[PDB]
């Protein structure tokens, strides 16, 4: 799920409250399609609505589908609203609050997003960008290891409960550590920015359980997205509810902070990417990974056979058996292809496409091997003496929506086990009624 | 170009831009944007969509055949005239005069009834104007050459 899908399902009041922050409006704007952005920019300095036909005539006829999609997305996001123009026409004008906040974010005005930074002067224990990146990577690796369940990863109980709520892991028995499910493997195979966004969406969905304001959290997250790397900001100016969210982000590695009582916080590279190579793939089904961390080694070994582990290199072979085992574990071939494409070494970027077509085709064909046979439990009816009798029962089964397979030539039909009783009762009644 | 007023203007603009501050509201106004969109809307000044909208169906083919015949005749006569040009021998001097007389006779015989027909039917296209431009250019060139010939004899 993406940002637009979540925003579409929100109530109009929540969307209106979201636009009150200049950072939120910019984040929504950058998620719009290319055609929509031009329309928004054109209507930026308009105080009167425009006719729908006039807006529609801007784009050529051949590209009308894209225009319709952009208009529908804008209406769903409530960026602009249809206005009852005098004379029976419908006028389109941007939301005044959204337009004002967008102009403030672009032209300028009001106060800064953050309170201040030079009030406390230079930081006594300021870190460096490589140190922040190392801290974020260590936190993310600790989280992912705790997903696996290694004793080396120790996190808060609230994080474990949140992971359980996300469905990644289940605790069959209290006290014993939870076991990661197939959805956990699929999430692990996902790209890190995708993983961060999915986790944040789950947090937003479950925030109502903790009594936290969705609008404030979204605005703060969007503000963090546009923050400059290596520059700190004042913690003060936020509610105590936002303090818990900030501490959770610090636990997740998005934001660095020396102490809980500290008034400074340093956004990391992960936080910036929240708004949105080391593997060399060879035609002989070999992966050469330039990684040292156990996380990438485990991820690669999930769907491949390891051969050599040099201190700064991993040589693995993608075999049919390993891919079949990984798919039986619950990972689809598309996820594997996407993971390989994302971690692609910069050298492979020259090739078009980056991943050789033969390897992707072979992986997809290996995926189809497991599901060659289709199994559907049901009850077969083959005792039809008359063609007309078969047709009526087939129509009744289709009405009940329990039909699986039909064959009018041989008068054969298959029904679901749940619907077998209903069809049997109907057939008994029809004979009695006859 | 001009006198020291150019240096005065340079100094004035330098002084004005010495104290320069960016503006946000002053960049545009709602009226200006609305006027620009109206101009950029289809059928506007910059977006004139007509551009001989139905010229394929306007000025029907009966006129079009006559227009093509007139174009061919004018092209042939002007080709003869420009082949005669330049006049380097006294023999061609009379030939150019005869060609001009033939051009005038053809114009009076055809274009004037054509102009009357266009005025009666009120065609919006200025088909006559382009033909007049070529004839006017030829007449001007002939008059200029005659004047230069007179200059050589002075």
């Amino acid at each position: 799920r993406n940002l637009q899908e979540f925003l579409g399902g929100l109530s109009p009041g929540v969307l209106d409250r979201l636009y009150g922050h200049p950072a939120t409006c910019l984040a929504v704007f950058r998620e719009l399609p290319s055609l929509a952005k031009n329309w928004v920019m054109r209507m930026l300095f308009l105080e009167q609505p425009l006719p729908q036909a006039a807006v529609a005539l801007w784009v050529k006829k051949e590209f009308s589908k894209a225009q319709e999609e952009s208009t529908g997305l804008l209406s769903g996001l409530r960026i602009w609203h249809t206005q009852l123009l005098p004379g029976g026409l419908q006028g389109l004008i941007l939301n005044p609050i959204f337009r004002q906040n967008l102009r403030i974010a672009l032209l300028g005005g009001g106060k800064a997003w953050s309170d201040d930074t030079s009030q406390l002067g230079p930081d006594k224990h300021a870190r460096d960008v490589p140190s922040l990146d190392k801290y974020a990577e260590e936190r993310w690796e600790v989280v992912l290891h705790f997903m696996v369940g290694s004793p080396s990863a120790a996190v808060s109980q609230d994080l474990a409960q949140l992971l359980s709520q996300a469905g990644l892991m289940k605790s069959t028995e209290p006290g014993e550590p939870p076991c990661i499910t197939s959805a956990g493997f699929q999430f692990l195979l996902l790209d890190t920015p995708a993983q961060l966004w999915y986790f944040m969406l789950q947090y937003l969905q479950t925030a109502q359980s903790r009594g936290m304001d969705l609008v404030e959290i979204l605005s703060f997250l969007f503000q963090l997205s546009f923050s400059t790397l290596g520059k700190d900001y004042s913690v003060e100016g936020m509610s105590d509810s936002l303090l818990n969210f900030l501490q959770h982000l610090r636990e997740f590695g998005l934001v660095f902070q020396r102490k809980r009582k500290s008034r400074r916080y340093y956004p990391t590279r992960l936080a910036i990417n929240l708004s949105s190579g080391f593997i060399v793939v060879e035609t002989n089904y070999r992966l050469y990974a330039y990684t040292e961390s156990e996380l990438q080694i485990a991820l690669i070994a999930l769907f491949s056979e390891m051969l050599y582990r040099f201190p700064n290199m991993v040589v693995a072979q993608v075999t049919r058996e390993s891919v079949q085992q990984a798919i039986a574990s619950g990972i689809t071939a598309q996820q594997i292809i996407h993971f390989l494409r994302t971690r692609a070494h910069p050298v492979m970027l020259k090739q078009t496409p980056v991943l050789p077509p033969t390897i992707t085709d072979q992986i997809r064909l290996w995926e189809l091997e497991r599901d060659r046979l289709r199994f559907t439990e049901g009850v077969l009816y083959n005792q039809f003496l008359s063609q007309v009798d078969f047709e009526l029962l087939l129509a009744h089964a289709r009405e009940l929506g329990v039909l699986v397979f039909e064959n009018s030539a041989k008068r054969l039909m298959v029904v679901t086990p749940a619907g077998h009783s209903d069809v049997k009762r109907f057939w008994k009644r029809q004979k009695h009624s006859s | 170009a001009t006198s020291q007023d150019i240096i005065n203007s340079f100094q004035s603009i330098r002084q004005e831009m010495e104290a320069y501050t960016p503006k946000l509201t002053q960049v545009l106004s709602s009226s200006a944007a609305s006027s620009t969109i109206t101009a950029l809307s289809p059928g506007g000044a910059l977006m004139q969509g007509g551009t001989q909208q139905a010229i394929n169906q306007m000025v029907p083919n009966d006129i079009q055949s006559e227009l093509k015949h007139l174009y061919v005749a004018v092209g042939e006569l002007l080709r003869h005239f420009w082949s005669c040009f330049p006049v380097n021998t006294p023999f061609l001097e009379e030939k150019v005069v005869k060609m001009k007389s033939n051009l005038e006779r053809f114009q009076v015989t055809k274009l004037c009834p054509f102009q009357e027909k266009i005025r009666r039917q009120y065609l919006s296209t200025n088909l006559v104007s382009h033909i007049e431009e070529m004839l006017q250019t030829a007449y001007n060139k002939l008059h200029t050459w005659q004047s230069r010939r007179l200059m050589k004899k002075t």
